[PDB]
């Protein structure tokens, strides 16, 4: 049977707060920093 | 096990949680794109050199946060999280097709990013007006990837709309009729109907554009008998129904938030609300040429379309009056969702009223493709639907996850977001009235000051979104679960507990015999 | 010509087979029809079957109403819809 | 005659916003005059003002392209 | 929605370093790109 | 051929619907996911060489 | 022709767009009235102390709620169509001017008689005459007369441009294969500015339109001494 | 009339004899005239892009006897 | 009231009506069959028969 | 245990597999159009053919081999099929309205005449009238097959559905014949573009309908459709009547009127 509960209906690990902070900041920072890398690559290309 | 849950999913709650994750990712992507766009209009300069890459950034902003923030989060996440839970259905009628729609979304995101990646760039605005999007001004593989991204997003939205319509009409308890469902279910009913009655024109138009680019046809080349105004007609015949897609589940969420924390057991004038929303969903298809009052139409056509634009203006006013009359003498509790709702009502009202100012064709002759238009729709979209989605997420986050956000931090987020977005989008009224056109990387000196003010306001909104991650981290930094939920009787979604288990409605609801 | 196309009293298997078998007896244990025996009286409540000791009960307790009053119903004594007065008693003997 | 002409007048045939059909029909019935006075042998400059009005109406690129398609005998217009 | 108190407490100092870590992690690649564009323009 | 297939497909085993036949369903599942992930990786490599100009 | 801290419209020269200003002020009355009304209601009935959560009556306020926004929108729409049916009257075209939107620049044709056409480029920032403007200067200006109904026939080659001047209240999209007719009347001489109002690629922010309008004796002395 | 037999009759009397009659009639009409004179208008036989299959100038269902090429006919 | 019942009833049931059906069908079949076979024969021999070349020699 | 009467589905992979196969198909079109590669496109085609194959093999497995298809699930299926069919009605309405916009006001580069000068359309009396007769005869054939399913006679509906599939294949092969023997190409003006694009999607849709009829025929030869629960042929008949009414609209709008 599947596992249900608070934090157990999420794909990411919940039980450790600091690795959660690290993974959320790298995930949202990668999302934030993707268009900067795109625009610097078209600056480098042209 | 992990793959069989989060990749092979066949229940609506986990799939909706994945829409929350993907929509949050795309929201930060488009937030960064908006930071760039306001970032070199603070000071007049070619910070990015040519403005082809600026148009690439603007097109990316528009596409990712129309089709990749607001539609996934709103439609997919809130429908898959709430529509089975309000109506009592255990699941959707077609869960595998819903999962295919969700998993079709990240290839569309990947092809949009790859469309931005190619050195020509798809810098042609949100509308894909040919032959700027043709094979001579945009000779490359980028806009073909943009078209295929729109194909994947449209097919995912069509499959989701099919599942939504069949699970509202068919997956309902038997003695409950259509006029006992909560108003968010009606919102996604008319919304999914307009998706399925709008997206085939978009798909046909962009298939036509792809065939014009590659297979040497001339639907949009006037040298072989085509007409670009055919694309304008087809695109906006899709587009204003898509506009009311972007606004109508926001109306449903706002109605639930307003009737919830005010203590009302029943929103005022339910049949009036339902009539107004079906009136919007019926009048959304005959109004589209208000986007083309400067193209060269016949004057009788323009008079008819501005008349029909006021006829679509009246039921929205009926809805906002019924909101102010379902606040009538209620036990109001100042949760942050009410702060988002009051911000929605006032700022969506002023944005829509500037839309009514833009509606008259004679004034739209001079106020076309200026920042007055940008102020109108950035009000309505960028904070009406935005504050509706934060009202919904802050309200249903104990239901979604289990833990609660801090009320002080959420009200501080409302304050910083309110100040930021109002400072960003207030002075561009005066910019557009002064005559500053849209899609401009650099401007003359006289448009400088308001631009600078608005740009630093955007940075304020940037600070706002930081607090968002912080306060959701604060939830997982506190693990504070709920005691109980108020007004649990009139809402079925709160009544299975926070958060609901994997299999809800194992034995379904019991209906009154009458 | 021929026969060949089968009558669905033989090719019905599984959940389709028991819903057709029960439905042509007139009993619906899989919630396909609106139930009967409306009585909000104290001595004669609304009887609702169950397989667990807990069930959703919705009350559209006055005719042509917007909101359905949703509440959990538990095994034991019958308590009413919390605004109108229609009784509800759960009987957990339906598998 | 009408001439002492200054600028092409407002035609009642096309009162609306789009006026490409005006110069299209004007170039067409200019050539309809041209072959009409060719066929009947009349004076060709009786409807002289048609060239003045289609040079006043539609741009030089379109009339240059149309005259080039006359010059190679490849104009789909009814002439 | 009435909430139970926190099963894990959160003091001021870990909140402060959390918001500091979030802002520096969000601003160091964005500020890395925007801190220098003369190198990306091949000037 | 249908009623013995009805009796077969009500195994009450817990094996999922895509693996109800057993060995050839397992083989077909493996060969429809392995080359699909290979095609996905090939698509990412294809877009990566498409991104860098010549 | 903008100026810093401008909140309202660009000031009037054409009668069509000063009537547009009159209608703009009237609809600004309307939006101020209803925005102040909803602001007063929002700041009012959120600031009460009493509660009323009964099953109130519904069908007793909809007659005013239906007829009053219709009344407001019809007093909005009567001057709308009144001025909309006044920009398309019986034309008396003293002058016809064609323009055709080249790839990030313009061309203008004065060929009613004695054929004249020119291509208008942009003055660069580093090539500016002192005292001039940034992003709003053109070497070859568009010369028009005053007090006269003049038509613009617009077109383009490939991409969708838009000939737009807000001070005169003109904005029409330059489309290939379709010339559009836009009337213009001016009551003052001078130099009136506008920009592109449709996207046209990698220099879309870099084409201005400038209208120098002068009396007619300088038209003989100018068009007779230009080619 | 609650019967498949009227549709059976309607297939075997109206539908299949009708399609047989129009098939034979199209075989009577199966005579095609000679090709038109190659006049190169610029509003057709256009190439805004080389084609993505083979030569780049042949269409997908190209036939060399009725379908021209922008260079002209080919023999 | 179905179509094969009424087609049997008012056309095939009586023998005199059967013979009237046969005679009228014979006349219409003669005309249609003559047209069809003549058209097939002139298509197979396109340009070969005398009526195809009759117009050249007036 | 499930007490309600709905369908609970096992966790299936082919949503993800089909979505990534669609990614492979779109990228295959991109690289064939711009880089001349076929292998990735054929990989995407192979992936989504077997994906669709075993997804609907699964749907067959709960339908006729497990019997989870409750009548309310049948109502959901017929609602979804009606929604899908009005989706392509409105899709082809977009194509139609593009054709009417191109046709009713011709531009100055066509000569202002429909059809334009230099393009000679075939008159609709010989071949497209034959197409309309084929599709109408197939409509009477599927109505006969549906009513034979109503009565429950096997060999008659077998013959009817063989006739339907035979005329569907006859339709697509002689449509390929008129593609072979037309006087103009897809690059030959706006008339050629509109006509070939509309007829191309109609040919694609009738190929989908013929394949769906082949699938339901092979299902019925394996004794799947009963006298009441035979939703596969109901969806086949609905799609086929859709193809018939769409072809009637192409016959009127493109062939007979305006040409
Ligand atoms: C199960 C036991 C742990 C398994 C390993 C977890 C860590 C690696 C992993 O497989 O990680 C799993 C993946 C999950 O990603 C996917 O599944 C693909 C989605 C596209 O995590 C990510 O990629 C990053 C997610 C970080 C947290 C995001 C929080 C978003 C907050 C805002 C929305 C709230 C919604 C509430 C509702
Ligand atoms: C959700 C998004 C949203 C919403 C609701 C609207 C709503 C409206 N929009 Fe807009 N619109 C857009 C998104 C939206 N729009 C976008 C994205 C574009 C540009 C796309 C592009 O960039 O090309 C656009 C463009 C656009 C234009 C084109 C301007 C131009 O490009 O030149 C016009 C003009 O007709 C217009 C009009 C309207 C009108 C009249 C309404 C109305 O529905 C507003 C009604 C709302 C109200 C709140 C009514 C207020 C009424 C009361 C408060 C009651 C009292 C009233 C009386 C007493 C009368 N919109
Ligand atoms: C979804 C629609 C949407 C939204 C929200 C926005 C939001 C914003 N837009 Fe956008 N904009 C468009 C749609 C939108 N815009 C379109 C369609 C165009 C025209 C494109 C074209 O030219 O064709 C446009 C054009 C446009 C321009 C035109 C560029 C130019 O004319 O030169 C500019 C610049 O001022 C701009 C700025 C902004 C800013 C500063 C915001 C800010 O509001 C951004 C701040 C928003 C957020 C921070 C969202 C909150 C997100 C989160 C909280 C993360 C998600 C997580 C959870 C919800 C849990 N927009
Ligand atoms: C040689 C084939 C016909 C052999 C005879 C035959 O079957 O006749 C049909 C039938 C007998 O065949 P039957 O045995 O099928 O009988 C038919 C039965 N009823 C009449 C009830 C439908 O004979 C007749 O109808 C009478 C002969 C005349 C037919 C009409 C001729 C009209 C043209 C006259 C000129
Ligand atoms: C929006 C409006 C909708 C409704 C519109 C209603 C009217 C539409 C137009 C109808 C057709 C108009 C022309 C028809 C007559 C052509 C005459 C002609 O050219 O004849 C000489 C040509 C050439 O003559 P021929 O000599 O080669 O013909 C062969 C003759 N026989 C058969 C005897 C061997 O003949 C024909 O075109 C005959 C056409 C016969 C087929 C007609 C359709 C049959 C039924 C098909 C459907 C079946 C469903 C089951
Ligand atoms: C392109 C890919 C199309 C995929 C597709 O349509 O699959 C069929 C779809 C899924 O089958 P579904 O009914 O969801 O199965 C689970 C519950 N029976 O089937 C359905 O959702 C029902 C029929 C919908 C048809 C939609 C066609 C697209
Ligand atoms: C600066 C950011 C870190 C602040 C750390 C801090 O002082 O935390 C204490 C307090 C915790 O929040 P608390 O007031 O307990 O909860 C509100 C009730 N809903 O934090 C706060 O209330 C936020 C204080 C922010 C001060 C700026
Ligand atoms: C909130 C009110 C509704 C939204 C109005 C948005 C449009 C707008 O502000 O337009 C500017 C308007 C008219 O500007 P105007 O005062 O005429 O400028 C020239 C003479 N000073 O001027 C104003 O509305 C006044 C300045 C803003 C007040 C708030
Ligand atoms: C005088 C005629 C007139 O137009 O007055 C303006 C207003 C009533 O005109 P009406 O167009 O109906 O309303 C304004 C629409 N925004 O009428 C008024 O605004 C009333 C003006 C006289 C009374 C002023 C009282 C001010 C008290 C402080
Ligand atoms: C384009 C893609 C989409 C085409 C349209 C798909 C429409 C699907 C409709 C819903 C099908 C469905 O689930 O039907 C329910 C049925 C089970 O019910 P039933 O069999 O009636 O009951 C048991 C009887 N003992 O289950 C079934 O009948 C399952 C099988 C139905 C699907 C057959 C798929 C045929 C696909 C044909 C097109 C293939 C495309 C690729 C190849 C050609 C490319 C040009
Ligand atoms: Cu020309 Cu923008
Ligand atoms: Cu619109
Ligand atoms: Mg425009
Ligand atoms: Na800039
Ligand atoms: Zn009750």
């Amino acid at each position: 049977h599947y596992e249900e509960g608070p934090g157990k209906n999420l794909p990411f690990s919940v039980e450790n707060k600091w690795r959660l902070l690290a993974m959320m900041t790298v995930y949202f920072g990668s999302g934030f920093a993707a268009p900067f890398f795109i625009v610097r690559h078209q600056l480098l290309k042209k | 096990m992990f793959i069989n849950r989060w990749l092979f999913s066949t229940n609506h709650k986990d799939i909706g949680t994945l829409y929350l994750l993907f929509g949050a990712w795309a929201g930060m992507v488009g937030t960064a794109l908006s930071i760039l766009i306001r970032a070199e209009l603070g000071q007049p300069g070619a910070l990015l050199g040519d403005d082809q890459i600026y148009n690439v950034i603007v097109t990316a902003h528009a596409f990712v946060m129309i089709f990749f923030m607001v539609m996934p989060m709103m439609i997919g996440g809130f429908g898959n999280w709430l529509v089975p839970l309000m109506i009592g259905a255990p699941d959707m009628a077609f869960p595998r097709m819903n999962n295919m729609s969700f998993w079709l979304l990240p290839p569309s995101f990947l092809l949009l990013l790859a469309s931005s990646m190619v050195e020509a760039g798809a810098g042609t605005g949100w509308t894909v007006y040919p032959p700027l999007a043709g094979n001579l001004a945009h000779a490359g593989a980028s806009v073909d990837l943009t078209i295929f991204s729109l194909h994947l997003a449209g097919v995912s939205s069509i499959l989701g709309a099919i599942n939504f319509i069949t699970t509202i009409i068919n997956m309902k308890p038997p003695a409950m009729t259509q006029y006992q469902t909560p108003l968010f279910v009606w919102s996604v009913l008319i919304t999914a109907v307009l998706l399925l009655l709008s997206l085939p024109v978009l798909a046909a138009g962009i298939t036509m554009l792809l065939t014009d680019r590659n297979l040497n046809t001339t639907f949009f080349d006037p040298a072989g008998g085509g007409d670009p105004i055919l694309y304008q007609h087809l695109f906006w015949f899709f587009g204003h129904p898509e506009v009311y897609i972007l606004i109508l589940p926001g109306f449903g969420i706002i109605s639930h938030v307003v009737t919830y924390y005010s203590g009302k057991k029943e929103p005022f004038g339910y049949m009036g609300m339902v009539w107004a929303m079906m009136s919007i969903g019926f009048l959304g298809f005959i109004v589209w040429a208000h986007h083309m009052f400067t193209v060269g139409l016949d004057v009788d056509t323009r008079a008819y379309f501005t008349s029909a634009t006021m006829i679509i203006a009246i039921p929205t006013g009926v809805k906002v009056f019924s909101w102010l009359a379902t606040l009538h003498g209620g036990n109001i509790k100042w949760s942050p969702a009410m702060l988002w709702a009051l911000g929605f009502i006032f700022l969506f009202t002023v944005g829509g009223l500037t839309g009514i100012v833009l509606s008259n064709s004679s004034l739209d002759i001079v106020l076309h493709d200026t920042y007055y238009v940008v102020a109108h729709f950035h009000y309505v979209l960028s904070m009406g639907a935005v504050f509706a989605i934060m009202a919904g997420f802050v309200h249903w986050f104990p239901l979604f996850s289990g833990f609660t956000l801090d009320d002080t931090w959420a009200k501080a987020h409302f304050a910083i977001m309110f100040v930021g977005v109002n400072m960003t989008f207030f002075p561009q009224h005066f910019l557009g009235l002064s005559g500053m056109p849209r899609r401009y990387s650099d401007y003359p000196d006289a448009y400088t000051t308001w631009n600078t003010v608005s740009s630093m306001g955007s940075f304020i909104s940037l600070t706002a979104v930081l607090i968002m991650i912080f306060m959701i981290w604060e939830a997982f930094a506190s693990k504070r679960e709920v005691m109980s939920v108020s007004y649990a009787s009139t809402n079925l979604e709160w009544l299975h507990g926070c958060p609901p288990p994997y299999h809800t409605f194992e034995e379904p609801t019991y209906v009154k015999v009458k | 010509s021929g026969g060949g196309v089968p009558t669905d009293e033989e090719q019905a298997t599984g959940l389709e087979r028991e819903i057709m078998i029960a439905a042509q007896k007139g009993l619906d244990p899989y919630n396909m029809l609106p139930p009967k025996a409306a009585s909000g009286t104290k001595e004669d409540p609304n009887l609702v079957p169950s397989i667990s000791n807990k069930r959703i009960v919705g009350c559209i307790c006055e005719e042509d109403n917007c909101t359905v009053i949703w509440f959990w119903l538990h095994k034991g004594e019958s308590q009413r819809c919390p605004n109108c007065g229609t009784h509800y008693k759960l009987v957990p003997h339906q598998m | 005659k009408i001439k002492n002409y200054k600028t092409a007048p407002f035609d009642s045939r096309f009162p609306n916003q789009n006026q490409t059909k005006n110069c299209w029909q004007n170039y067409l019935d200019f050539h309809r005059c041209e072959k009409a006075m060719t066929a009947k042998g009349g004076d060709v400059s009786v409807c002289e003002w048609y060239r003045r009005v289609y040079k006043s109406l539609c741009p030089v690129s379109w009339v240059s392209a149309w005259d080039d398609r006359i010059a190679e005998g490849t104009f789909p217009g009814k002439i | 929605v009435s909430a139970k108190p926190a099963k894990t407490p959160t003091s001021a100092v870990e909140q402060a370093v959390g918001i500091s870590a979030i802002v520096v992690g969000f601003m160091v690649p964005a500020g890395w790109v925007l801190a220098h564009l003369e190198s990306y323009k091949k000037s | 051929k249908v009623p013995e297939l009805q009796k077969f497909f009500q195994k009450a085993d817990g094996v999922p619907i895509h693996l109800k036949r057993g060995l050839p369903d397992q083989m077909l599942y493996r060969t429809t996911m392995a080359l699909t992930l290979g095609g996905t990786i090939y698509c990412l490599i294809a877009l990566y060489m498409a991104s860098q100009p010549r | 022709m903008a100026y810093p801290f401008q909140l309202g419209l660009q000031d009037a020269t054409s009668p069509i767009m000063e009537e547009l200003m009159n209608f703009h002020d009237h609809t600004l009355m309307i939006v101020f009235l209803i925005s102040s009304l909803v602001l007063y209601i929002i700041s009012l009935m959120l600031t009460t102390k009493l509660t009323h959560t009964s099953t109130m009556d519904a069908q007793e306020v909809e007659t005013i709620w239906t007829i009053l926004p219709a009344v407001i929108l019809i007093m909005i729409a009567l001057p709308s169509l009144r001025i909309l049916y006044m920009m398309d009257e019986i034309n008396n075209p003293v002058l016809t001017v064609k323009t055709m939107g080249h790839q990030w620049y313009w061309s203008y044709e004065y060929t009613d008689y004695e054929d004249l056409c020119f291509d208008s480029y942009m003055i660069p920032t580093n090539d500016l005459k002192p005292g001039e403007l940034r992003l709003l200067e053109v070497d070859n200006r568009v010369v028009l007369p005053m007090e006269l109904p003049i038509r613009m026939l617009i077109s383009s080659e490939d991409v969708l441009h838009s000939w737009a001047v807000p001070s005169l209240g003109l904005k029409t999209d330059a489309i290939p294969g379709r010339l559009n007719q836009a009337t213009v009347t001016s009551n003052r001489p001078g130099l009136f500015y506008g920009q592109c109002s449709e996207i046209c690629g990698s220099n879309h922010s870099f084409m201005p339109i400038v209208l120098e309008m002068v009396p007619l004796k300088y038209f003989e002395n100018w068009s007779a001494s230009m080619i | 009339g609650a019967g498949a037999n009227t549709w059976r009759l309607l297939t075997f009397v109206l539908a299949l004899p009708g399609v047989a009659l129009c098939s034979l009639n199209c075989w009577m009409h199966a005579g095609h005239h000679e090709r038109p004179e190659f006049i190169p208008y610029h509003h057709l036989r256009i190439r805004t892009k080389p084609f993505a299959w083979g030569d780049g100038n042949h269409t997908l269902f190209h036939n060399p006897h009725v379908n021209p090429l922008p260079t002209g006919y080919e023999h | 009231p179905t179509i094969p019942s009424r087609l049997y009833s008012l056309l095939f049931r009586r023998t005199s009506t059967f013979a009237l059906t046969i005679a009228v069908g014979a006349l219409f079949f003669e005309r249609a069959f003559d047209q069809g076979a003549d058209a097939i024969y002139e298509h197979i021999n396109e340009g070969k028969l005398w009526k195809h070349i009759k117009h050249k020699y007036e | 245990h499930q007490t309600h009467a709905y369908h609970m589905v096992n966790p299936s992979p082919w949503p993800l597999t089909g979505a990534f196969s669609a990614l492979l198909l779109t990228s295959g079109l991109v690289m064939w159009f711009h880089y001349n590669s076929i292998t990735l496109l054929t990989l995407g085609l192979l992936t989504n053919i077997l994906t669709m194959y075993q997804w609907w093999r699964d749907v067959i497995r709960e339908g006729t081999y497990q019997g989870h298809h409750t009548p309310i699930v049948q109502k959901g299926l017929r609602y979804g099929m009606i929604l899908f069919i009005v989706s392509e009605v409105f899709f082809f309405a977009g194509f139609f309205w593009a054709f009417y916009h191109s046709s009713l006001v011709p531009t100055h580069d066509l000569g202002g005449c429909w059809p334009p000068t230099g393009i000679s359309p075939l008159n609709p009396l010989e071949v497209p009238l034959l197409n309309t007769s084929v599709l109408l005869a197939s409509g009477v054939s599927i109505t006969w097959a549906h009513h034979s399913l109503m009565e429950g006679k096997r060999n008659h509906m077998n013959q009817a559905l063989l006739i339907t599939i035979m005329l569907g294949l006859y339709f697509t092969i002689l449509q390929a014949s008129e593609y072979f023997e037309t006087s103009f190409s897809i690059s030959d003006g706006i008339y050629g573009s509109t006509f070939f694009m509309a007829t191309g999607f109609h040919g694609l849709h009738v190929i989908i309908g013929s394949t769906f009829l082949i699938v339901c025929l092979l299902r019925q030869l394996k004794f799947h459709f009963t006298s009441k629960h035979h939703f596969g042929f109901e969806a086949a008949a609905w799609y086929w009547h859709f193809v018939d009414v769409v072809w009637l609209f192409l016959y009127v709008s493109i062939y007979w009127w305006g040409s």
